[PDB]
């Protein structure tokens, strides 16, 4: 349940500016994006998470009390054009640029 | 059971494999101007612009037409959009972009730069801005100011 | 400041057991691990950080306001061997396995 | 100024580049009794157990010695420490494991598979047994019981 509302985990839209960041003329393109974020109350998964979970049962033995909290659980790529150290044009499609989808761990 | 499901514009509630309701995407595609190919921000060109708004959904939610017909090899054949001119990257693929022009004066010539062209940039910067208006990589010769 | 002392954002020595979870007859090899995890108050970065915290600087507009949480912020790899689809074996070096340390976000 | 700060065992504390403290691998290296080559369970051949120990602690913290001796393809030349057997991955490496014995009796037979060897498997968990025990893949020939 993201985009954010009216307060749990939830995910809020959010526009960055390389400009306003001061990397405009090493980040060729874009000029920003909707990078976005996760905000809220915490009260498919990773094999990590997946195992560690199982030991977060109520009553499991022994258990693991993990600090949970609203982070992303699903992330986007995003293409970028950027100057490398030789100062050189490149471009590459980065992955997990994009925060989609927020989730209490 | 997706009678009740709400999935906000650009996507609709389906059926799935294993009878459970799934929101898939489903951009509107009934006013697209231009109906030929397209060359996406990530230098893949799409059949048209519909094929690019449903991989903006599905896979890239800031992909964009950067201009119109297939992506091509050098900027000789590109016609760029409003303010944006032409680049190209490692491979000689071409790209639309907006070039930054407002570079700082440093006041040393510690940050000086010589470029595989010979010129002594002052900065990162001012090389950087070279390189976007002339189209391509120029590339650094070595640091400091260019040896006489 | 990691490894969970006397109670802030630490890293959590944990064994996971593959027989405990039922999958000790995928997983061939090892047989568990320290998985670990992060536990805690909280009161290098990936570029999506990098930009974002950017705008969670006080006083800052417009503003990030992030769910600050204790979580990994260094993973490693481990090798396992385990049974494809096929019943094949099957050896790999697996990334982000294990918690390393944590710290809030 | 790295007098007061502490690191923990396996670590020491030393001055960088930049002239920061920083804690770095260090291992207790004094009484390794094997002294030769010795294959990590990464499948890489090290060539001591100080240079694993080592790596143990800067990259992979579970990493640990599965038998002496440098890697080697095919179980003929390798031998497994205590309980432990020999298997072959994709590849043709030895791995020196512990195979599970232990597989629930499905009470019908849609668990069935049909391994390459023409033998009927209750479940997957009895084909991976016979693999394992074995030493290297059968694989699955189709899954359900093996057509006559
Ligand atoms: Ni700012
Ligand atoms: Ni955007
Ligand atoms: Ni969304
Ligand atoms: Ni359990
Ligand atoms: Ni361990
Ligand atoms: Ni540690």
């Amino acid at each position: 349940g993201l985009e954010c509302d009216g307060n749990i985990c939830c995910k809020k839209q959010f526009f960055v500016s390389f400009k306003d960041i001061g990397w405009n003329d090493w980040i060729i393109a874009p000029s920003g994006y909707h990078a976005n974020y996760c905000e809220g109350e915490c009260p498919s998964l990773s094999f990590h998470s997946t195992v560690i979970n199982h030991y977060r049962m109520r009553g499991h033995s022994p258990f693991a009390n993990l600090k949970s909290c609203c982070v992303p659980t699903k992330l986007r790529p995003m293409s970028m054009l950027y100057y490398d150290d030789g100062q050189n044009i490149i471009k590459k499609d980065i992955q997990n640029m994009i925060v989609e989808e927020c989730g209490c761990s | 059971t997706c009678e009740n499901v709400d999935c906000g514009p650009g996507k609709k509630c389906r059926m799935n494999k294993k009878n459970k309701p799934r929101c898939v995407c489903a951009p509107d595609c009934s006013n697209i101007t231009w109906k030929g190919p397209v060359c996406g921000l990530d230098g893949k060109t799409y059949r048209n612009e519909c094929a690019l708004l449903k991989a903006r959904c599905k896979e890239q939610p800031e992909l964009e037409v950067q201009y119109q017909g297939k992506c091509k090899k050098t900027c000789r054949d590109v016609f760029c959009p409003g303010s944006s001119t032409c680049v190209v990257d490692q491979t000689n693929n071409a790209y639309c972009v907006t070039c930054n022009r407002i570079c700082p004066e440093p006041s040393s010539s510690e940050q000086s730069l010589c470029g595989n062209d010979g010129v002594t940039y002052s900065s990162a910067c001012h090389l950087r801005k070279a390189t976007c208006l002339l189209g391509r990589s120029i590339g650094l010769a070595y640091e400091g100011k260019c040896i006489k």
